[PDB]
């Protein structure tokens, strides 16, 4: 009884930056993000699950979502997405579109159109439920380069405030 | 029976090795983890 | 702003694919309700009824040695089947549908130039045959009661067994009935109505009787409209006890042997399995006090079915029967779990030290009145109550 | 596609239908379908007319048989102004059920029961009958002479509970239960566009009394005069509103009791009304779950009525009449 | 009989200014009010009931009622108010908010917002029919000091005057 206040709930695996090492290309230094294998005392790997916004974020941001009908069409077989989604129940897609901006000069512009797709895609973090006020910082023009700062406003496992605004984060139990 | 129905913990030995060398790279599994419950479901899964 | 960028942050305009530039953006959102007027009293009442349907307006411009051209192909596209999916310049992308198009063309006039006026409505499908939306909220019991009908009637024919055994056999088959009687009885209780005084007239009939249950026909109509019964009886807490109870007297193991054997453990499977649905169906009729209690009745209600089916297979008795009882338990499986987690949302708020029962609900409903249900959940004398508080999701 | 109907007056796919109407009942024998077709009129070129008064229509609706049964009329209209349109109607082909005069020879039939009285009231006209329900045995059957080919299968489906409707194919279908076949949960804030639940208190009644007569051969005196009655009770209308509601042929203690349970269901079914409209366009029997919490309906009801409308403009909806669950 | 005239309602213990005395702080002297305790002739203390209306004025300019939905919340335990509310059937608040500013620059503008908020909360004192004309003359910028008179139109226990626009009150018995 008394005990119950711990949720039986439980996360699975979840993907982390700089999980497989970085990967020096001289233009800088990746992450390569991946699964982390963590050990015990006698064997026993175990994969980890800890960070599981940031793994949702991962998870969002590194995988094509569908293209747009075009008149040129494309190949069967390049049109992203993912099949499983014809099976959810909430009525979207899975994945960003940051990698299917229209290219153009003036690269304020192209900054501008990638900060729209960017929140528009960081935005099912607060539909599933997970954040609450997640938000981008995108700023910068130089040659090419841009720094993409991203903020994921976080809960704790136990409402600790009253009276608010908006209303608990339903998988607040992630601790977001 | 009429196809086989192997001696269960032959096969929850068969599908833990399976998981061991594919997903965990060749180390054993903790009791009572993620991996464990998967592994015991796949093997409900495959019992029917 | 003094740098504001125009044409980098309006998004270009286009519908069903087709590109075109917009010189204005509007829409109509809103939220519909009732407004209630009562007579001659200085008061007033509100209802809310849903959303309201949003509507777009926009105006396209064709300024270009081939606006015609332009103009006849947007016309093409703005009539052709279905809605289709717009880019709103301030709202990006919706799913619209084409509703008006004034197209606008002077010559002596504004030659060169060619306006429209565009009207979209908000388009969604629905399906075809009015949303076949599933119940989720509930059990369904008729296809494990018709399982549990052809595995006894498989393993039970009191005309084909050993001669020295079916006086066994269906003194067995009595006494399970007797069981259930038994078991309506105690809940019964105080029922005074004439219905009362038939059912129990039909028990005495049918356990008087020596060849009714010489059928495997009359043996599980009887013994399903007897399950049928006891649940009618009562609501909720009030049919666990009694159930409970069957679920002890069918775990035992027959005796005889070859067919005897498989005839009475026929009976207490059906009799186990048959307890075990009508027990999950109970815990649905109620609300569940705390997420552990709610998990802990799905545990036990999982054990049984999970010992049955292991029952039902361990020596390949019936196959079928282990699929069907496999696929009532996953079925049992989401209610249970959805009734403990979602049926009230509750969360554990952490107050700084103990508070009082009324203290605790005003603070968290914004209404005292509501210290009544902070007692059901957490344990604590009523004015020191917490310091964590386990109560419902506002 | 959304395209629901295609009407086949004969195999011409009407596609000129300004709009249509198609209701099906079990509160009677048949349907009521009722097309709007355009029918233009070139005063010096050669005009056709199609004079059917009878010549046989379906509807298919959304890819699937609705109706089946011009035959009603023709209603060529005028106006200078919106004029030059035909609307067509079409009743169920078990109608001349409805619009005939029995003409069998006999006029008494002796040691029948009402499956053979009704397939004799029905073999007339070819309408394939659908028994579903049971067989009851009757000594004496005399029609009143041409009475109606209908009112007396009514008369003799309603002494021993039986609805009398008609199906999708175009065949009698005397039940006495559901058609099974369960469906879609309505729930308030899925799908219904408009309710109205009405469960009144003026069409209910506590005790039904079936009195009559024994019409058995031999059976006289008190056997026949004094005996025969039954009291249903209807364990959940509240205070004391009796009835008696007397009985119109061989009155058996079954036969009592069965009329009387047939009209406690009539009365129960008339004191819980629930008429909604869905969207877009099965259930002339079907079973489902409705959710209004309002009005505190979470039970699962029968839909007795079914109704498809549309109008090219603002349509396509679909009214359903359900069944009380007591 | 014709000695009746005399409502049989009496009057509550009332909280007075300076009951409990002031409370120098080198700033200036406050109030600090409380209940005050009569004597007799032979021991036999008893809780003053004088001054009704100023008493209600009291309790309400000094209680903190329910502050307003923020997006961060409160603390489940500070959101202002009574739970007792919950129980009157007037569909009003308990209390005041004049310490719930939201304090700013060019103090003509707090000024203003004070006057409004111990307004809009001391109009309850009519609304409940202690008071008819209740009003505030809060006049000063200074640094940060202000005054804030306050006066409670009363009115007597007999009706003195015929022809009025208004109605007595409702509980003119307690002389407001």
């Amino acid at each position: 009884c008394t005990v119950d206040v711990a949720d039986r709930r439980k996360r699975f695996w979840t993907t982390q930056i700089a999980a497989c090492g970085t990967s020096s290309d001289d233009c800088g230094d990746c992450a390569r993000p991946g699964l982390q294998l963590m050990c015990n005392g006698q064997g026993q790997v175990t994969v980890s699950t800890d960070n599981y916004a940031v793994g949702l974020a991962l998870n969002i941001l590194l995988t094509d979502a569908s293209k747009a009908d075009t008149g040129c069409g494309w190949t069967p077989g390049n049109r992203g997405g993912f099949w499983g989604d014809s099976f959810r129940s909430d009525n979207l897609r899975s994945g960003s579109k940051i990698r299917q901006v229209p290219t153009r000069t003036s690269m304020r512009e192209t900054v501008s159109l990638i900060r729209a797709y960017a929140l528009d895609d960081l935005k099912k973090l607060v539909t599933y439920g997970v954040a609450k006020s997640v938000d981008v910082d995108l700023t910068y023009r130089g040659s090419n380069k841009i720094d993409m700062t991203v903020i994921i406003q976080g809960v704790d496992g136990n409402e600790s405030r009253v009276g608010l605004t908006g209303e608990r984060i339903s998988n607040a139990w992630v601790w977001s | 029976c009429t196809i086989q129905r192997p001696d269960p913990q032959d096969l929850r030995n068969d599908i833990a090795t399976r998981f061991s060398t594919n997903v965990l790279g060749g180390a054993p599994i903790i009791p009572e983890s993620n991996e464990f419950y998967v592994v015991s479901l796949e093997y409900a899964m495959q019992e029917e | 702003g003094p740098c504001y960028n125009p044409d980098a942050e309006y998004l270009p305009a286009s519908f069903k694919g087709f590109s075109f530039d917009a010189d204005s953006s509007d829409s109509d959102h809103g939220r519909n309700g009732a407004e209630a007027e009562f007579v001659f009293g200085e008061r007033t009442g509100y209802a809310d009824l849903g959303i309201k349907i949003k509507s777009y307006q926009l105006r396209a411009r064709f300024q270009t040695n081939d606006h015609i051209a332009q103009t006849n192909a947007f016309i093409a596209v703005l009539e052709s089947p279905g809605p289709g999916l717009l880019v709103h310049p301030t709202r990006g992308t919706v799913f619209a549908a084409c509703r008006s198009a004034r197209v606008t063309d002077s010559k002596v006039d504004a030659a060169g130039v060619t306006y429209v006026e565009l009207d979209f409505v908000e388009a969604n499908s629905v399906l075809s045959g009015f949303g076949l939306v599933g119940n989720l909220v509930a059990l369904a019991l008729a296809p494990i009661i018709t399982a549990t009908e052809g595995s006894f009637k498989r393993h039970f024919s009191p005309d084909n067994i050993r001669y020295y055994n079916t006086e066994a056999v269906v003194s067995t088959m009595a006494q399970a009935v007797t069981q259930v009687q038994n078991a309506y009885l105690a809940i019964s209780g105080n029922d005074t109505s004439q219905d009362k005084w038939t059912t129990v007239r039909d028990f005495r009939n049918v356990l008087i009787d020596e060849f009714t249950f010489y059928s495997p026909a009359n043996a599980w109509n009887v013994l399903r409209n007897g399950f049928a019964i006891l649940d009618a009886a009562a609501t909720g807490s009030d049919k666990f006890n009694v159930l409970r109870n069957l679920i002890n007297w069918s775990s035992t193991h027959s005796d005889l042997d070859g067919e005897s054997g498989d005839a009475e453990n026929a009976i207490f499977t059906a009799v186990r399995v048959l307890s075990a649905a009508y027990l999950a169906k109970a815990y649905t009729e109620t609300a569940a006090t705390t997420v552990n209690e709610g998990l802990t009745q799905y545990d036990l209600i999982a054990a049984v079915l999970e010992q049955e089916a292991q029952i039902a297979k361990d020596d390949c008795h019936d196959n079928e029967f282990f699929l069907q009882i496999r696929a009532f338990a996953v079925d049992v499986a989401r209610v249970m779990v959805n009734r403990a987690y979602n049926s009230p949302s509750l969360i554990v708020y952490a107050f700084p030290g103990t508070v009082h029962g009324l203290v605790a609900a005003w603070e968290i409903f914004g209404d005292a009145k509501r210290s009544r249900d902070l007692e059901a959940r957490n344990n604590g004398s009523p004015w020191a109550v917490g310091p964590k508080i386990i109560s419902e999701r506002v | 596609m959304i395209k629901p109907m295609r009407i086949f007056i004969g195999g011409e796919e009407l596609v000129t239908y300004t709009s249509a109407q198609l209701q099906r009942t079990k509160k009677q024998m048949t349907g009521s379908l009722t097309v709007e077709i355009f029918l233009d009129y070139v005063p010096t070129k050669p005009t056709i007319v199609n004079a059917v008064r009878g010549k046989e229509i379906l509807v298919y609706i959304m890819g699937e048989l609705a109706f089946t049964g011009a035959g009603g009329d023709v209603s060529v209209n005028f106006s200078k102004g919106n004029g030059y349109s035909v609307t067509l109607t079409a009743r169920g082909r078990t109608k001349y059920l409805i619009d005939s005069s029995q003409t069998h020879p006999t006029g008494f039939f002796k040691n029948t029961s009402d499956k053979k009285v009704i397939e004799t009231l029905v073999k007339e006209h070819n309408v394939v009958l659908q028994w579903d329900a049971e067989e009851i045995d009757e000594p004496k059957v005399t029609l009143r002479d041409g009475n109606r080919i209908y009112n007396e299968i009514f008369e003799r489906c309603n002494q021993n509970c039986h609805f009398a409707y008609e199906t999708r194919d175009g065949k009698l279908l005397i039940t006495d239960g559901t058609n099974g076949t369960v469906g879609e949960d309505i729930i308030l804030g899925y799908n219904i566009l408009d309710f109205s639940a009405e469960q009144s208190e003026d069409q209910a009644n506590s005790q039904i009394t079936v009195k009559g007569h024994r019409t058995q051969k031999g059976v006289w005196g008190n056997d026949a005069i004094v005996q025969p009655v039954q009291t249903v009770a209807d364990s959940w209308v509240g205070a004391n509103i009796p009835l008696t509601i007397q009985h119109y042929g061989d009155a058996t203690n079954e036969g009592l009791q069965r009329r009387a349970k047939f009209e406690a269901d009539r009365r129960a079914a008339e004191s819980k009304s629930v008429s909604v409209t869905v969207f877009h366009v099965w259930d002339i029997g079907t079973v489902h779950y409705v959710e209004i919490p309002p009005e505190g309906i979470f039970d699962v009801l029968e839909c007795v009525s079914l109704t498809y409308t549309v109008d090219a403009k603002s349509t396509l909806e679909t009214k359903l009449e359900l069944a009380p669950p007591p």
